[PDB]
């Protein structure tokens, strides 16, 4: 990677497995070098090591090293050592759940446990953060009004309760994106979404503009401006 | 068969039973028996895949069932402890995940280059109270793909085999999944995954709904019940799965659930022998064969 | 005999007429122990 | 206007002239009526609204002609059905009962009950 | 140890809330036939009202209160006990007739002088014109009911579906039929006892209600308190958790500590 | 700032956050970072505060951050246990009470005579799933005079900062407070410490009484948190908690204490800041500033 970002100049990505493995690996040769294991069996030269590892990969002049590394929590005590030394290094979280996988929602990432600690107003842009922010109060709503709100009945909604509802499901669904690695994997082509059309397409959605339109004509949608023709032959 | 640890009188047993179901024509035990050395019963699943290799080399298929990895680990420990190498946790040896990996990985399905063989393996980790969380079996979990997990509640309410499906995923699974098999067995899966959810209600004032499933796992629950020591033909797997997946069991009263599926086992056999022969020598089920099937199954329910 | 109880037997009568319902069944049978109680004791429990 | 209810069913609870079996008789309330307060004996009732009937088996309760022409009829068991054999056998159990035994007053009812339901 | 010790507490909270949670459940389900049973019965009580109001309604005593057998829904044993006592304080030496025993046995504590007749075995159905039936019938015997020349009727009224206000109304007594002037509003001969039997058959139909009200009230009151108690038990999931799991590593360093020292040797 | 145990990467976006607020050219960052030896951490907040030292002993009144002790404990565990010295409690070697105590002690409010020389040490404590028992933690807080727990579960419920006040103690605090914040305070700790108990309860009969102090403590709550990297003024803090205090404030609606404080704010530096002047410069509230006050606080009330 080093060759790619100091040597070509190019920005990478490097993607890294479990990271428990590399604990555990690391830990191993601890062991066999007979020194004495640090608490809950881990290297005594564990942070040090990973430290290395993860201060390699870093945004140089020339380049920079993003890194995606692959945490598998052991017992998923996040208490636990290792993790507790992964968390120093990561930055973001995106938190994939079957759950949402089982929503039907492919990316599959959890929204509501997808954290970043670069989601700062100032670094994302303050239009970016308050329609962010929005979003995000939006599920929180919708996940906590769903619960008794399923359980009562939909009617019990108020007309600005069923308006979250009804902005959030079409969040929900417009979420859905599919990707086009997997155009084979679902048979759907894929869609690539830059990142200037993200924040334009949720401000939209945020302000219900598009938002009289199926949610199935959000599902599995592109951008904006591509489900308005998905909405188009949705109704044909 | 790859006997650990094992007491020579169990194995003889075990022998025995390989002798009665006359299956050593094609078996091999490699044992390495308790009194056997320490040293011993280290090397004794390392020889063991040796053994399977052969037969995979020659593009054959096997299974080497490795029984039980848990205690081929306190060998390890014997010998480590005793060759005072570092001791590590739970007094178990620092590359015993090496020892365990290094023996988990000599076992493959094969390229065509190389005939295409494989050595099938299926490991046994002996769980001290279930937990699973213990050094020994965590390492094991991460090493292999797929688990089975048996569980002593169910062994108690006598679903034998006992296997607790909630704790049970194959990560391949499905892939070789033969298809008759696989298209009805979607079904059962969900069905499966309703009665846990609607477990709890088993104690009064039940939805219509929740009874429905209540129902289903009942009568379900009955029919994976089999008789240790008498496995069962594919051919009638596929039968018996279809009904249930149809819902045609539901009515039988759920005593009559075990009368009922040898009669119905016998009633396919005398009644639709073109069927099962079919379902057989096809490997798959034809819209055909599934309507003829639903038939039988009617026929049978009636009488 | 109380005019509601007659009226209560006349009730449960009318339902023996072949057409049946389990809440009718219901509202046909019911137990309970009414119980006195003194200025204290309890006289014995005695079936309503 | 009519109030006809149970407690576990509400039925006329408008209505144009309702035939009842009363302790002062038979009576029908065919719109004003002056306003009473009937206790209804065990009775086959009969309710029409227009040239509409509806025919129901009751097991007595109150009547009462409300000033404000609201006829509210209060019953146990009230309809076609409920009328619509085991009753008599019933009887002849009943009628050996009260030989021993309330239990007389009961069979009583039910001599009653028996009549009313062969009325039908 | 205390790594089985809070493994077979945490187990037992889980098995708790699972408990909590199949309750709740079937609470509802429950709440449902209560729910329209109330509807049907206050229909036929409204009926009843409709001669008490236009008549003029005007009016030792009894009182009569229900509150189940079986207990663990929530506080409505208890509110309407305490607002029975309150009225107890009112009357001199009326008689309380307590349907069900967990008023019952509140209301003893408070005085078991006034106690004097009491049922059991009500709860667990849901109330029926039969059992009413019976409860009067043996009200007028036993209590001899016309000797109080006013009664009133304690029960729960289901406010709202998540509320429960105890209740309390008067049952007009045959004293009160003969001095309203319902003569002048209705019309009756004299050959009928109209008050010895409207006295009889209101006695039985106002009760009947109170209890649809009071039955609807216990459900409901179950449903509500059951769900909290879910949500207490899941925050002592959360609790034990972090509790189990910090047990949990620290018997995995104690018992590496001691090893590490055998070896150190 | 000593900076130990933190992402270099991390580490130069605060220099830059720093010299953004132009902050620099009034403080020294020492840094020792992930990347640095482990043997250089551990010497990192000694060699730190010879630094500081050297402005304390010019008299000078200084400050140092030691962010984080929890990563030179581990620095010291790894150091300690290479040394091969026998692993301490909670595999945190037996002198870490030493290494700290012998750190922290070197902060100090000198003597006259010494011409009192500040250096105030605030150290940064990473408590491990928030676990205030636990023995690095706990040794740090028996060290140290006041501790300023901070809360998970109001971080996440936007209270930022999120001061938990159960856990947020000084125990030789109310010295340093200047004349004017200690007549403002009126022992809002205790007021909140009845919030606390309130809140407790909330969760029975809710009084009138206890819906007031909850009326009350929820508005007060609402006011406390501030925007982070937006400090303000003393000055500006006097009439807040003025506000608060004297229950003025208490009375707003929740949704408008946002723009009650800013406005309060802009309100009073419009109307007259020359109250806030007096108070800046006097430091006490006079009765007739107190009165003043009132009266002003009054007038943006109505308003």
């Amino acid at each position: 990677a080093e060759y790619f970002r100091d040597e070509e100049g190019q920005d990478v990505l490097l993607f890294i497995d479990n990271i428990f493995r590399f604990t555990q690996a690391g830990s191993e040769v601890s062991a066999l070098l007979g020194r004495i294991p640090s608490a809950v069996g881990y290297q005594p030269t564990l942070a040090t090591d990973m430290g290395l590892l993860q201060e390699r990969i870093t945004t140089t002049k020339k380049g920079s090293v993003t890194s995606v590394q692959a945490v598998y929590v052991p017992a998923d005590d996040l208490t636990d050592p290792a993790p507790a030394t992964t968390f120093a290094h990561l930055d973001a979280t995106t938190v994939l759940s079957r759950g949402i996988s089982e929503l039907g929602i492919y990316p599959a990432v959890d929204p509501l446990d997808s954290k970043s600690r670069l989601l700062d107003a100032a670094v994302v842009g303050q239009e970016h953060y308050d329609v962010a922010s929005k979003v995000q109060e939006t599920l929180q709503t919708y996940k906590s009004l769903q619960d008794i709100i399923a359980i009562l009945g939909m009617d019990e909604l108020s007309e600005q309760d069923k308006l979250t509802v009804e902005r959030a499901r079409k969040i929900q669904r417009f979420l859905s994106q599919p990707f086009a690695v997997a155009e084979v994997f679902t048979g759907i082509p894929g869609k690539l979404v830059r990142l200037k059309d993200t924040v334009a397409s949720f401000k939209a959605v945020l302000e219900g503009k598009y938002d009289n339109i199926p949610e199935h004509a959000f599902y599995m949608v592109g951008g904006i401006e591509d489900v308005v023709a998905k909405a188009e032959k949705l109704a044909a | 068969y790859v006997a650990v640890g094992q007491k020579r009188s169990t194995v003889a047993q075990l022998v025995q039973t390989l002798e009665q179901h006359d299956a050593m024509k094609y078996s091999i035990i490699v044992a390495a028996t308790a009194s056997e050395a320490a040293p011993l019963q280290y090397l004794a699943p390392f020889t063991a895949a040796s053994i399977g290799e052969w037969f995979r080399d020659n593009g054959k298929h096997a299974l080497i069932v490795y029984d039980d990895l848990s205690k081929q680990a306190v060998a390890y420990r014997q010998l480590s402890l005793l060759l005072r190498r570092p001791p590590g946790r739970e007094a178990y040896p620092g590359d015993v995940f090496y020892l365990h990996s290094r023996l988990l990985e000599r076992a493959a399905k094969l390229s065509e280059k190389e005939g295409s063989g494989s050595l099938t393996a299926l490991p046994v980790i002996e769980t001290q109270g279930g937990d699973v969380s213990a050094y020994i079996p965590t390492n094991v979990i991460s090493i292999t793909d797929g688990q089975i997990f048996l569980e002593a509640e169910l062994f108690y309410k006598g679903i034998r085999p006992a296997i607790n499906v909630g704790l049970s995923v194959s990560r391949v699974g499905s892939a070789a999944q033969v298809k008759a098999l696989k298209q009805v067995a979607g079904s059962l899966k969900l069905f499966l995954a309703q009665y846990r959810e609607v477990a709890a209600f088993a104690q009064s004032d039940l939805d219509a709904s929740t009874k429905q499933t209540l129902v289903r796992g009942e009568r379900l629950t009955q029919l994976l019940k089999q008789n240790q020591y008498s496995p069962l033909a594919t051919e009638e797997q596929v039968p018996l799965i279809y009904a249930g997946v149809n819902g045609h069991l539901d009515g039988i009263e759920l005593s009559r659930i075990g009368e009922f599926e040898s009669s119905f086992l016998s009633y396919l056999k005398s009644n639709h022998n073109e069927l099962l022969t079919e379902i057989r020598e096809k490997g798959e089920l034809s819209k055909e064969l599934l309507a003829s099937l639903k038939s039988a199954t009617e026929s049978f329910v009636a009488t | 005999i109380s005019y509601a109880a007659y009226l209560n037997v006349a009730a449960q009568a009318i339902r023996s007429t072949e057409l049946q319902t389990a809440s009718v069944l219901n509202r046909s049978q019911t137990d309970a122990f009414y119980t006195q109680y003194k200025n204290a004791s309890e006289p014995t429990p005695i079936t309503k | 206007k009519l109030q006809f209810a149970l407690p576990h069913e509400t039925l006329y609870s408008e209505v144009t002239q309702v035939n009842l079996p009363a302790k002062s008789g038979r009576i029908g309330v065919l719109a004003n009526h002056v306003p009473t307060v009937e206790q209804l004996l065990p009775g086959v009732v009969e309710v029409m609204e227009g040239s509409n009937s509806k025919k129901f088996f009751i097991s007595g309760g109150f009547a009462t002609v409300q000033p404000d022409s609201q006829l509210c009829v209060t019953a146990i068991e009230a309809p076609l059905e409920s009328f619509s054999e085991n009753i008599k056998n019933l009887l002849a159990e009943a009628k050996k009962n009260v030989s021993s035994s309330r239990e007389a007053a009961e069979a009583a009812i039910q001599v009653e009950v028996l009549e009313n339901l062969q009325s039908v | 140890a205390t790594l089985k010790e809070v493994e077979m507490r945490l187990k037992s909270i889980k098995n708790i809330e699972k408990i909590t949670k199949t309750m709740k459940i079937v609470a509802s389900t429950r709440l449902s036939k209560a729910e329209k049973a109330k509807i049907s019965a206050k229909k036929m009580d409204e009926a009843e009202q409709l001669f008490y109001k236009n008549a003029e309604t005007k009016n030792k005593e009894l009182i009569v209160a229900i509150t189940s057998d079986k207990g663990l829904c929530g506080s409505i044993h208890s509110q309407l006990a305490k607002a029975v006592r309150r009225h107890l304080n009112d009357q001199p030496n009326a008689d309380i007739v307590t349907i069900g025993d967990k008023i019952k046995m509140q209301l003893l504590r408070t005085h078991p002088n006034n106690i004097k007749l009491s049922i059991n075995g009500i709860g667990k159905d849901a109330p029926t014109f039969q059992e009413s039936a019976l409860i009067a019938d043996k009200l007028l015997s036993v209590m001899k009911a016309g000797t109080y020349p006013k009664i009133s009727i304690f029960y729960n009224d289901p406010v709202s579906s998540l509320s429960f206000e105890p209740s309390e109304k008067p049952i007009f007594n045959a004293k009160t039929i003969e001095q309203s002037p319902s003569f002048g509003k209705f019309e009756i001969d004299t050959d009928a006892n109209v008050p010895r039997d409207l006295f009889e058959y209101t006695l039985a139909n106002q009760m009947l209600t109170a209890m649809a009200q009071g039955y609807a009230a216990e459900i409901s009151a179950r449903r509500n308190a059951m769900d909290n108690a879910s949500k207490n038990a899941g925050d002592m999931i959360n609790r034990y958790s972090i509790l189990y799991n910090r047990t949990r590593q620290a018997v995995i360093t104690n018992e590496l500590v001691d090893i590490i020292t055998g070896a150190s040797s």
